[PDB]
C-alpha cells in the first residue's frame, strides 16, 4: 500500500511483466512493487503494478488500452484512492507500432509509425498512416 | 481558391464526389479548349521509382500542354538516394526546394504520403504507390465512364484480374462508391481476391457486389467491364501460380455485350484481352489512355491556379 | 508479503532486478511472484527483491547470479520458513541465456546450446566461448 | 589403450604436452619403418567445406600410406547440405553411421567442436575451423621444429603477419607455451595482432614475448621464422589495409641469421616469401609441408589403433 | 547365377518381391559377417549429376568394405559433358569400357534407364533419376521396416510431404504393394499429391488406401511414419506456395503414437521434423541412414558376385 502514486491493476497474466519493459517502468529509482499470477476475484489470476510519486504519460495510458483492456488505473494521493478508470482508447497511436505490411514505406525511413484505432465485435483494427492498410490489432502486436 | 488549390493528391479516399466532379469537369473544358500558358513558370517534378509508360508520359505531356517546365528521372539509379544511400526523405526534402509541385510514382505502399511530411508548401501528386493507391488513374478511368456512359451513377460494373495488387482498382472502386446505385462484379483468382477493406466499405454504403468465376456470367449486365493485368511485380513467390491471366477476354465472348459497353484497362495488358478485341466497338483501352491527358491536366491546373474560368 | 514455499531472492543490487526476470525468464510461469525494486537496505542502502511461489533453484541456478549479483541471498523456503540460506558463487560455465559475439561461430547457424567457460580476469569477468573458442568480457557478451 | 585411442582432436589447448610428444614418437617410428596395413579395413571421411591443398591432400596420403580407403568431398556443394539445405549437424550424424573416424575443415569456428557433438563414437579430427585452431598443423610444425633444432625447449620463436586469424598461430603458440623456457616475438600489423587469450595465457606460465615492427630486429636471435599469409577470406572489409603482406622476407634479410635458423610457413605463402629464399640453406617450408605426412600417419595411427605403435 | 548377378538397377516397378527379400537376406548376413574381399578386384564408378551426402558416400563406402574401387565425380561441371557438350549417352558408352558396374544419379527422369543402353554388359544401379525412382533408398528403407516392425506385411504406413516429386515414395510405396495387406495414407498437399500412377497400381491390387489433411489423425494407427522433404529443385514455379513444408512433426505430436512406431526420413530434412523429435523412442532416420551400407553392400554383392552370399 504505497502513499501517492500509480497503481495498474487488473492486468491479464503474462501481460504485467511486458508493460515493465515497454514502458521502461522500473528504469526509476522510485520503490515498485509486483504481483504476478495474483488470485483475482474477477479475473482468477491478475498482475498488479505499484509505483510511488509516479504517474503514467498520455502516452503511457494510451497504449495500455491496447495491451490489457479490462486493466485499471488507480492514482493515489495520501493513502487514498483518487483517481480510478478504465484507460481510455485514443484513435492513433504512435511511435510503439510496427506495420505488418512489409512493402510498407514506414520499414525503411526516419518517420514515426503511426495507426487509426477502431471496432468491437472481436479484434480492434489498426489502419496504418502510409501504406492505409488495416489489420488486426492481433497481428500488429505480434510486433 | 478552388477546393483543390494546393492540395496533396495522395489517396481517393480523402477525396469527395463535388472533388472528382470538379476535376471531370475542369477536364471537359480543356478538352474543348486548352489553355497552353496556364502553367507558365511553374516547374515541376516528375519523379519515378518504377516502371511507367502511361502515367509519366501524359504527365510530363500534360505539363507541356499547360506551358509548365519537367525536371526529374525516370529512373532511380542515378540519383543520390539510389548511389550514396539517401532517404526518400532527404530527397522530398531538397526537391521541394525547387519545384511547384511534385508527381511522384514509388514502389512502396506509402511513399507519396510520407513525401507529404517532408514537402512543406509544395503539393505532391500520388502517380502510384506499390499496391495502394493510384489516384490520377481513377480521375482519368472515372472521365472515360462518364464520357461513354453518359453517368456515373447506377452503373454495372465488373472488375477482372488481379484485383488485390490493382491499385488502380482499390482507387477505382472507391471512386465509384462515392456516387449513388452502382453495382459491382469481381471477377478475380482466389489468392488475388479483392481486398477486405475495400469490400467492408462497400458493405457501409449498402453497394450491392458479387463474385464471379466467368466473365460470360455477367457479360450481358454489365455497362464497364475493367480488365487488369496481374502484378507479377508484386506477387509473393507463394502466389507464382496466379502468373498467367486467369481470364482472357476474346472478341467471341462480346456476341451478348450490352451495345453501348466498354472495355477499359489501365495497361499494359498482357494475355487478358486478345488482340482481336482491339478492332470491336467495345475496346476503349487506348481512348482511354488518350484521356489521361485531360484529366492530368485538369488536376494540374486545379492543384497549382487559385481559379480558372472556362 | 510473506510466502509459504519458495525461493526468495535477497539483496539484489539496484537496477538488477529487473534484468534477472528478463534473462533467467523467472515470469514464465503460473507461480506466484512477488517483486520489490528499490527497497531500502541499510546493508546496501537500495536493494530489489523476488519471490517466487513453489519453486527452487539448484546451487548451480543460484550460482549463474554471480555474474550479476554476486552479494545476493538465495533463501529456500518451506512451511513459511527459511530451510536454507546460500550466496551465488562464480559458476565454471553459463549456458543457453548467452549469445557468441563472434559472428563467425558455428553456434549462430546450428542447433546447439551457447556455452562460455567463466574465468576471473583482472576485475572482469571472461567468457570463452565452448564452440569458437575466443574470449570476451562479460560485458559485450549478449542475452538471447 | 594409448591415451589418444579414439580421441577426437580439436584443440590443441585440450591436448597436454605428453601427447604432443606421443603423436612425434609415432611419426619417428613409422617414418623409419612403415606399417602399410595398420589401418586396414578402416574407411575414414575427409570432408572439406573450405579450400585445401597440402592438408587434404597429406591426410588422405596418410591415410592410404597406412591401408585405410576414404570417402568424402572437397567442396560442399555438391553434398545435401549444399543444395537442399540440410544442417551440419545432421550432415555428421548421417555420416558418422558409415565411416570409422572424420576429417573436417569448415569455415566457420567451432565446427569440429560441433560435429564432436553428433558423431557418437566416431573421432573428430580438426583440419581447421575458420580462424581457431589447426592442430594437424601443429603437430607437423612441432615435428619440423624437434627436427631441425633438436629439441622444443628454450626457443627463440617469431611468428609474423597475420596472427589474428592464423589459426595455425593459435594452435602453435599454446603447443611450444607447453614446453620450457620458449621465448616469442610476434610482428604482426596492429589489426591483425596475436588475440588476447593467446597472451593471457603466455602470462600466465611466465613466458617472455614482446611485439616487434620488423624481421631484422629479431633475426639475430630467432631459431624459427614462422611466416603467415594474411587470411583475406577471413577479414572484415574494415582491416582491408592489410590485405598485403606487410612483411616480406628476401634472401639478403638472412645475412644475420644462425646457421641453425629455419624459416617455417604453413603455406601457401602469396608474396612475404619471395622466391630467392627458397634456394638458401634456410628455407624448409617445403620439407616442412612433406613432415604432415608422418605427423598425420602418426595421429590417425594412434586415434585408430588402440596399441601403441613400435 | 543369383537372380541379381549382372542385372540393371533402374526401378522398384521392374523388380519382384522375390527379389527384394535376397537383397535383404544378403543385408543381413554381410552385417552379421563382413567380407571385406568379397568385391576385390573390381572398380566401381560413381557417377553423380546431381547433390548427395547419404547415397554417395555409402555406396563408397560400401564399395570399400567389400574391397572394390572407386572412380567418378560428385559434380558433373568438371567432366566432358560439363564443359565440352558430351551427351550422358557417350558419356556412360566410355565409362563402361572402363569399370565392373555404374552407379548413377542423375537430374532427369530415365537417365539410368538410358545408361542402361549404351553400358553394354555393365550393370546400372540408380541412385536416383530425377523425380521418378530411387530404389536403393527403398531397398535401405524395407530393411529398416522390416528391422523395427519385424515383418513387410500388414503394416499401417503414412507417406507424408511431397509426394508428386519424392522418387522415394515411388519406389517405396510400389515396393510395400508387392506385399500383403499394408495400408497406405497419403498426408500431401493437394498439389503435390501420390501420382495417380501409383494409386491405379495401389486399387489394380486391391491395397487399401486414403487421403488425409493432418499426421493427428492416422498417429494411433500408424506402424511408419515416413516424412519426406519438399523437392523445391524439382517444383514448378507454379507450385512455389509448398516449398515451406506443410506438417511438421514435432515430440507432442506423438503423444498418442503406438510404441512399435518409428518416425522415418530419408533425409536430408527441412523442418518437417523439429529437432525435439531426435531424442524420442520413435525417431529412426539416423539408424534408417546408418542402414544404407547394409542394403547397399548386399546389392553390389548380389549384382557382381555370381554366387550366393552365406
Ligand atoms: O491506499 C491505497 C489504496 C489502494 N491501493 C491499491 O489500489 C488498488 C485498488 O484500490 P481498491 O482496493 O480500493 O479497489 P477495489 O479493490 O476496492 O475495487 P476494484 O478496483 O477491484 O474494482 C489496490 O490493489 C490496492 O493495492 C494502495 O496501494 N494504497
Ligand atoms: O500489494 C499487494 C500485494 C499482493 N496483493 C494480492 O492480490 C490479491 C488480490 O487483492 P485484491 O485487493 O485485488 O482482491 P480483489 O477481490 O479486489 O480482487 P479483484 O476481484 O478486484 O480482482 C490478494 O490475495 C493479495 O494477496 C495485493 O492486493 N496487493
Ligand atoms: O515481502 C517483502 C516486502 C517488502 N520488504 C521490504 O524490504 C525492506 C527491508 O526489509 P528487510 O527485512 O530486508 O530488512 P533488513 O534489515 O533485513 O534488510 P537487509 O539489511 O537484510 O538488507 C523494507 O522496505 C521492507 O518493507 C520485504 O523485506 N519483504
Ligand atoms: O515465510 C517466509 C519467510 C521468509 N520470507 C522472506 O525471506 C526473506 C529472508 O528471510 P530472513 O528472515 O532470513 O531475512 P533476514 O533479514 O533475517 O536475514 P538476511 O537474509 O537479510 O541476512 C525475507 O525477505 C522474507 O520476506 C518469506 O517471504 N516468507
Ligand atoms: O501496372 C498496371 O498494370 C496498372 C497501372 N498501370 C499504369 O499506371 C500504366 P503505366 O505503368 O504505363 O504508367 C499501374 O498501377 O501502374
Ligand atoms: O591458409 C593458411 O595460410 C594457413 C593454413 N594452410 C594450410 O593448412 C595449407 P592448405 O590450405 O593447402 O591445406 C590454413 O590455416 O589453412
Ligand atoms: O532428397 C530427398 O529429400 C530424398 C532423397 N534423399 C537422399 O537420397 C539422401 P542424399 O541426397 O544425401 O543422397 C533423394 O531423393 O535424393
Ligand atoms: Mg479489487
Ligand atoms: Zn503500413
Ligand atoms: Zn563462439
Amino acid at each position: 500500500a504505497i502513499k501517492r502514486g500509480t497503481v495498474i491493476d487488473h492486468i491479464p497474466a503474462q501481460i504485467g511483466f511486458k508493460l515493465l519493459s515497454l514502458f521502461k517502468l522500473t528504469e526509476t529509482d522510485q520503490r515498485i512493487t509486483i504481483g504476478l499470477n495474483l488470485p483475482s476475484g474477477e479475473m482468477g489470476r491478475k498482475d498488479l503494478i505499484k509505483i510511488e510519486n509516479t504517474f503514467l504519460s498520455e502516452d503511457q495510458v494510451d497504449q495500455l488500452a491496447l495491451y490489457a483492456p479490462q486493466a485499471t488505473v488507480n492514482r493515489i494521493d495520501n493513502y487514498e484512492v483518487v483517481g480510478k478508470s478504465r484507460p481510455s482508447l485514443p484513435e492513433r497511436i504512435d511511435n510503439v507500432l510496427v506495420c505488418p505490411n512489409s512493402n510498407c514505406i514506414s520499414h525503411a525511413e526516419p518517420v514515426s509509425s503511426s495507426f487509426a484505432v477502431r471496432k468491437r465485435a472481436n479484434d480492434i483494427a489498426l489502419k496504418c498512416k502510409y501504406c492505409e492498410k488495416e489489420f488486426s490489432h492481433n497481428v500488429v502486436l505480434a510486433n | 481558391a478552388n477546393p483543390l488549390y494546393q492540395k496533396h493528391i495522395i489517396s481517393i479516399n480523402d477525396l469527395s464526389r463535388d472533388d472528382l466532379n470538379l476535376v471531370l469537369a475542369t477536364a471537359a473544358k480543356l478538352k474543348a479548349n486548352p489553355q497552353p500558358e496556364l502553367l507558365k513558370h511553374k516547374v515541376i517534378a516528375s519523379c519515378f521509382f518504377e516502371a511507367s509508360t502511361r502515367t509519366r508520359l501524359s504527365f510530363e505531356t500534360s505539363m507541356h500542354r499547360l506551358g509548365a517546365s519537367v525536371v526529374g528521372f525516370s529512373d532511380s539509379a542515378n540519383t543520390s538516394l539510389g548511389k550514396k544511400g539517401e532517404t526518400l526523405a532527404d530527397t522530398i526534402s531538397v526537391i521541394s526546394t525547387y519545384v511547384d509541385a511534385i508527381v511522384m510514382r514509388h514502389p512502396q505502399e506509402g511513399a507519396a504520403r510520407l513525401a507529404t511530411e517532408f514537402s512543406g508548401n509544395v503539393p505532391v501528386l500520388n502517380a502510384g504507390d506499390g499496391s495502394n493507391q493510384h489516384p490520377t488513374q481513377t480521375l482519368l478511368d472515372l472521365f472515360t465512364i462518364q464520357e461513354t456512359q453518359g453517368r456515373l451513377d447506377n452503373l454495372h460494373v465488373a472488375m477482372v484480374g488481379d484485383l488485390k495488387y490493382g491499385r488502380t482498382v482499390h482507387s477505382l472502386t472507391q471512386a465509384l462508391a462515392k456516387f449513388d446505385g452502382n453495382r459491382f462484379y469481381f471477377i478475380a483468382p482466389d489468392a488475388l481476391a479483392m481486398p477486405q477493406y475495400i469490400l467492408d466499405m462497400l458493405d457501409e454504403k449498402g453497394i450491392a457486389w458479387s463474385l464471379h468465376s466467368s466473365i460470360e456470367e455477367v457479360m450481358a449486365e454489365v455497362d464497364i467491364l475493367y480488365m487488369t493485368r496481374v502484378q507479377k511485380e508484386r506477387l509473393d513467390p507463394s502466389e507464382y501460380a496466379n502468373v498467367k491471366a486467369q481470364f482472357v477476354l476474346r472478341a467471341s465472348d462480346l456476341h451478348n455485350a450490352k451495345a453501348n459497353m466498354k472495355v477499359l484497362h489501365p495497361l499494359p495488358r498482357v494475355d487478358e484481352i486478345a488482340t482481336d478485341v482491339d478492332k470491336t466497338p467495345h475496346a476503349w483501352y487506348f481512348q482511354q489512355a488518350g484521356n489521361g491527358i485531360f484529366a492530368r491536366q485538369a488536376l494540374l491546373a486545379l492543384v497549382l491556379n487559385r481559379d480558372l474560368v472556362l
